[PDB]
RNA sequence: CCAUCUAUAAUUUUGAAUAAAAAUUUUGCCGUUGCUAUGGC
């Protein structure tokens, strides 16, 4: 069960990372690193 | 020109936050960007309120794209701290959605703010 | 030695003290009853020395200290006996604090030169969760949810606390032992503010169910519920009279309750930036009224989330004077965090100039009773001291105390010394988070502790 | 607990008395007997019980007052 | 709860002294900075 929680947690962060990349003209890696 | 647009003025923000609070008490409010996204997909949203001080702003910029495809009004408020307080939760909220209900007790208030947001857009 | 003769001895011995301390005598005797006439009679704003105040910060283990209540014994002129509970407590000042960690602590503040000294504490936990799940059966001895408020009885015999567990537990001051639990008997009746009527056992409790409850601590019973607020009653204040005043947060209304008459007075701000700007030819609309304090039986002040400090009069429904953006504007969000763009200019545009700037909230606001000075608080990093005009139609900034760093949840003031020469100690509970919720972003340098500032009068 | 309040107090030396309207709050109680109200009013006004008269008490719909 | 009675602590006698003895009456955790104050969770 604990493995599934990390998978769900990482999926939420992956969703936000995609948003920063798509809706940015020149995306940086600053937010992905802290994420 | 800024990514967060249109941004409601001080007078309009308070009326938006008023309706948000009443909807929260009546269980007619969906809090969070993910829950707001689901309402747009189901077409059960009156309008979307977003926080323009989100850090970074990009993590909620998919909602305007979904709104404009679905012809749902949307507006930005300056503060997420204020939006979360009005939402009734103990944490900041970046996005919220008013759920459609023609049998609600706050119908007139919702359509009043809905009209001004449409004028703003 | 009939009882009349005993009063005559004490009254005579009282007069001899006044003669020793000292036209002057006659004026002092009037000042002894000036409280009974609900008008300001303590004009000491100009005599205060804010600059020379001795500031100190005392750290506390508790996380998110939520409220502080102070007890000062007062000599009772009618019987010439100090309000101290017992002989051991003669001339001893106490402060009680509560926190979200479910802990009630008492401190000694008698020595102004020294820091507050912990004496006793009581902590709650999951052991106190009620098994019944029925509201009237919520009579467990301890707290099991966040404690939001505390108040010390004027007689020095009890201290009462309330919070999100929808109970009103009254503790014995000496041992912090619970002697009675009074449930609010409501699903959403969370106690948000407590105020004792001055020199009386009557307690006023404001609840999140939009009602105000009145209790008699000596009789350990509820008396009345007051209705009329359209949103949560966030704060409450009282003076010697039964005229308690309250603020309802988002409904943006301040109400004054005349308990005997069973009537209420409604006050509303009604300010608009459009007219404010035009008359000028950054103004923020009012969102909620969060704090209130009674300067006088006929005057009170309120603080709102747009940083407005308003002075009110019972005669006028509108404010008589307003101080906009009292505690300043919040720091502008960093451009490195607003957006993920590589180009700096693109990140700057997302700041939208000054449109995203918002003002500090007035988290605390306290006025010394029947005086011309009141103190405001926020998480700006300083306590501002204001002075009211003699005609009570305006106020100005007397000074600032920058020692406080963090959210000022509650402010209290205690005085000591001779009548002419009095030292005032300002005690403020400081926290890293707002009392009601965790909305406020973490403030750099904020700490949980009791802020103290001793102020002297000279002139 | 029971609360007793007097309002609209008129001093009437023509009949040598004080006249007033008595509002009684009795949460979780059916009502307050005239004898008990007379006792408490006598204590409040510092007068003999024999000098206190109370009448015409109607309970509010829903109870409690 | 208050008072009383104990306990703890301080000055004093025999005492080199220990000793007895009358007698009386800033933090939950982790640092830095002084000999005190503020940085992180």
């Amino acid at each position: 069960k604990n493995k599934g929680r990390i998978s769900r947690y990482l999926a939420n962060k992956c969703s936000m990372a995609s948003r920063i990349d798509n809706y940015s003209e020149e995306p940086s890696n600053v937010f992905g690193s802290v994420l | 020109n800024p990514k967060a647009f249109p941004l409601a003025d001080a007078a309009l923000t308070q009326q938006i936050l008023d309706v948000v609070q009443q909807a929260a008490n009546l269980r007619q409010l969906k809090k969070g960007a993910n829950e707001a996204t689901k309402t747009l997909n189901r077409g059960i949203s009156e309008f979307i309120i977003m926080a323009a001080d989100c850090e970074p702003i990009e993590i909620l910029l998919h909602l305007p794209l979904l709104c404009e495809d679905k012809n749902v009004p949307y507006v930005f408020v300056p503060s997420r701290v204020a939006l979360g307080r009005a939402c009734g939760v103990s944490r900041p909220v970046i996005a919220a959605s008013i759920t459609t209900n023609d049998a609600s007790a706050i119908k007139t208030q919702i359509y009043a703010v809905k009209d001004k947001i449409e004028t703003l857009l | 030695e009939n009882p009349a003769d005993k009063r005559r001895r004490l009254a005579k011995q009282y007069l001899e003290n006044l003669k020793s301390e000292a036209d002057i005598i006659a004026s002092r005797l009037k000042e002894d009853v000036a409280e009974q006439q609900g008008r300001v009679f303590r004009y000491f704003g100009d005599k205060l020395l804010i600059s020379e105040a001795k500031q100190s910060f005392t750290r506390v283990g508790e996380n998110n200290l939520t409220c502080i209540s102070c007890f000062q014994p007062v000599l009772n002129k009618y019987t010439f006996e100090e309000s101290s509970n017992g002989d051991k407590n003669k001339g001893r000042l106490f402060a009680y604090t509560v926190s979200k960690d479910l802990q009630l602590t008492k401190y000694d503040i008698t020595d102004f030169s020294k820091r507050p000294k912990k004496l006793k504490y009581a902590k709650g936990g999951a052991k106190y969760i009620p098994t019944s799940k029925h509201e009237y059966e919520n009579t467990t001895e301890g707290h099991y949810d966040e404690i939001l408020t505390v108040a010390a009885s004027p007689d020095g015999k009890y201290v009462v606390t309330g919070g999100r567990d929808r109970k009103l537990i009254v503790w014995s001051t000496e041992s912090l032992s619970p002697v009675k639990v009074i449930p609010t008997k409501d699903r959403r009746g969370e106690v948000l503010s407590l105020a004792f009527r001055k020199n009386s056992d009557q307690l006023y409790a404001s609840c999140a169910d939009f009602k105000i409850r009145t209790y008699s601590i000596n009789q350990f019973s509820q008396l009345e519920i007051l209705y009329g607020h359209h949103d949560i009653v966030e704060d409450i204040s009282a003076l010697a009279m039964e005229r308690c005043v309250t603020v309802g947060a988002r409904d943006r209304t301040a109400m004054l309750w005349k308990i005997p008459d069973e009537t209420r007075l409604t006050f509303r701000g009604g300010d608009e930036p459009q007219k404010l700007l035009r008359r000028w030819m950054l103004f923020f609309c009012e969102g909620s009224i969060d704090v209130v304090s009674m300067v006088d039986d006929f005057h009170f002040i309120t603080g709102s989330d747009n940083g407005n400090i308003c002075l009110w009069s019972l005669a006028k429904k509108k404010p008589i004077f307003t101080e906009r953006i009292a505690h300043g504007i919040l720091p502008e969000p960093s451009f490195n965090d607003i957006s993920g763009e590589t180009d700096e200019e693109l990140r700057k545009r997302q700041l939208q100039g000054k449109k995203l700037l918002q003002p500090f909230w007035i988290t605390s606001l306290y006025a010394i009773p029947y005086s011309n000075v009141f103190i405001s608080g926020s998480w700006s990093g300083s306590l501002k001291v204001w002075k009211i005009s003699d005609n009570l139609r305006s106020f100005e900034l007397l000074g600032e105390l920058s020692g406080a760093k963090g959210v000022v949840t509650k402010i209290q003031v205690v005085e000591s010394g001779k009548h002419g020469k009095e030292k005032f100690r300002i005690l403020a509970s400081i926290a890293k988070e707002h009392r009601l919720g965790r909305w406020i972003a973490n403030v750099s340098g904020a700490r949980n502790g009791i802020y103290s500032a001793v102020i002297d009068q000279t002139g | 607990a029971v609360t007793i309040r007097t309002r609209k107090v008129i001093s009437n030396p023509l009949l040598a008395r004080k006249q007033f309207v008595v509002d009684v709050l009795h949460p979780n109680r059916a009502n307050v007997s005239k004898d008990e109200l007379r006792e408490k009013l006598a204590e409040v006004y510092k007068a003999e019980k024999d000098a206190v008269s109370v009448f015409g008490f109607r309970t509010q719909f829903g109870g409690g007052k």
